[PDB]
């Protein structure tokens, strides 16, 4: 019936905006690691580490969107 | 060129264009520095005052 | 009936904003990339190393809205 057409259109805004939002933020992230590490190689892994660490907070709300979207499209159908 | 207390030298020597050292800054590879504003201008006044420090010596 | 009107906007949604992000993500990433390399060329490949690393974690989320663009696309319809 006419419910579900609407609740996949839902599902489809909702995990492109997170999508949108998980990529562009983590490459503004990783644009600013890989600059520093141009200039001094030998901390490598101490930004790698500190860069690992943000990526999860700028990850946070993106992956609670897309969970959400697949439980709209397949658990609610 | 004072040399030893004893005997003493005149020298004529290049200052510009600079004369190359066999110094290798290949181990600097590890790193670069930040530019504030940026490598050019400094490099000339770098030179400038490198000149004028020889001259002095 | 309408479930093949309406789907394909969802997949087309969901798709296009994919898109958007992959792609202004990787641009971002792979200028940093670049201007690094000019800047200190011998390093390329150590570079070149970390850009896929952290490439790897732009392209999830937008690769996850893919996959299922594509599932609803072909699969539902």
């Amino acid at each position: 019936n006419l419910n579900m057409d609407l609740l996949y259109m839902a599902a489809a805004v909702m995990m492109g905006l997170a999508a949108i939002g998980a990529a562009i933020g983590i490459g503004i992230l990783g644009g600013k690691f890989l600059e520093g590490a141009a200039r001094q190689p030998d901390l490598i892994p101490l930004l790698r580490t500190q860069f690992f660490i943000v990526m999860g907070l700028v990850d946070a709300i993106p992956m609670i969107a897309v969970g959400l979207g697949l439980y709209v499209m397949f658990a609610v159908a | 060129k004072f040399i030893n207390t004893m005997s003493q030298v005149p020298t004529i020597s290049q200052l510009l264009p600079l004369p190359a050292s066999d110094d290798d800054d290949l181990k600097h590879k590890s790193w670069d520095y930040l530019y504030e504003p940026d490598p050019k201008a400094l490099l000339d006044t770098l030179l400038r005052r490198y000149v004028e420090s020889q001259v002095y010596q």
